[PDB]
């Protein structure tokens, strides 16, 4: 959605505007194993990096 | 244990006094533990001694 048009305001500020974008980010960030049912690495893996 | 001897020796001493507050204090405990942005939830914190504390109550 940051490569698609809208049809004015592209849709990369529409994100950033947005003021649940920063709660998306906090929430990736700071998600780790909330659930915790096996033992998990709290690292994200190479690719959601 | 020693969490479990401390909350054991509260029992005892108020046992005859006023066992309902020590009641309320350990479900106020589980409350602020279980609610949203708790250690319940989120996971943090230790297993043991949350494990040990749920037994106790």
């Amino acid at each position: 959605m940051t490569n698609m048009q809208l049809n004015q305001e592209t849709t990369a500020h529409l994100l950033v505007s947005d003021p649940n974008l920063i709660h998306v980010l906090v929430k990736f960030l700071s998600g780790t194993s909330p659930h915790g049912t096996n033992q998990h690495s709290p690292q994200v893996g190479p690719t959601a990096t | 244990q020693a969490m479990q001897e401390f909350l054991t020796r509260l029992q005892v001493h108020l046992s005859s006094t006023c066992p309902q507050i020590f009641s309320e204090l350990l479900l106020k405990l589980i409350h602020i533990l279980s609610t949203e942005r708790g250690a319940f939830q989120t996971g943090q914190g230790p297993l043991d001694a949350q494990v040990k504390l749920l037994e106790f109550t």
